[PDB]
């Protein structure tokens, strides 16, 4: 949600943007339930 | 099946526990609730299932006699707590019996039926359960299904 | 803890308050209005506790001495205040300080043993919170105190 993105922005205080959108984006689901990051959600940090 | 009379008066309690309509038979909204009260666990998936064969009537609230017999099919079937022990274990990695608190919520949040963050965050504030260091899970399911 | 003189003595004041038979001996019920007035407060469980233990063979209604006896061996000493006050907390489903009218009198008249629509309402009139509809669980304790 966007409401994890504003969480994210708040704590993403030291790392760089583009650490951070690295690091987002090269997240991988290792296990069935969790689920893939949405291209909206790295939007949403990049312009926030 | 048999169902002996000390059970049948326990039934009738927990039949109206939570009837503050004043009908005097629940409805199928807390009757999974009552089960889980009554201390057998009923799968969300087969409490549905309950809900659709009893509720054809669309009346809303379970019929006592139906409620005693899919009651005595539940005694029928009962699961072992051995079998959650294994699974238990099978969850945690390392075999120290000793389980992330973080972890364990996340897989209880994420797969298979959600559960409200707040029923986690009671489960582990009544189980004594620490967020920092791994607690046993044996002692907890020792405590919970002390059946 | 056998009972003092003194004790004894008021004891058999109170017995002679409730001797409705007169001749020193009082039936299981006025025995347990006994019980209950004189302010320990043993269950309606523990009421029928005591009641098969003595089991009326005695003296078919139960005389001074027995009920000495019991005492001797049923002295009450787990009342208190701050007993209740926890235990209504625990009562209280919303926990806001206040119990519902409505859910303590169906909790009482469904949950344990059942209890009879009249002493509910007097309950509730007695704690003055009868218009509002849930009493407040403080000033219900303060005057428990006297109880």
């Amino acid at each position: 949600t966007d409401d994890d993105a504003e969480a994210i922005c708040s704590m993403c205080n030291a790392l760089t943007t583009a650490q951070i959108v690295k690091v987002l984006n090269l997240y991988t689901p290792v296990n069935e339930f969790e689920e893939r990051v949405s291209v909206s959600f790295i939007r949403t940090i990049q312009m926030r | 099946d048999q169902l002996t009379e000390e059970q049948i008066a326990e039934f009738k309690e927990a039949f109206s526990l939570f009837d503050k309509d004043g009908d005097g038979t629940i409805t199928t909204k807390q009757l999974g609730t009552v089960m889980r009260s009554l201390g057998q666990n009923p799968t969300e998936a087969e409490l549905q299932d309950m809900i659709n064969e009893v509720d054809a009537d669309g009346n809303g609230t379970i019929d006592f006699p139906q409620f005693l017999t899919m009651m005595a099919r539940k005694m029928k079937d009962t699961d072992s707590e051995e079998e959650i022990r294994e699974a238990f274990r099978v969850f945690d990695k390392d075999g120290n019996g000793y389980i992330s608190a973080a972890q364990l919520r996340h897989v209880m949040t994420n797969l298979g039926e959600k559960l409200t963050d707040e029923e986690v965050d009671e489960m582990i504030r009544e189980a004594d359960i620490d967020g920092d260091g791994q607690v046993n899970y044996e002692q907890f399911v020792q405590m919970m299904t002390a059946k």
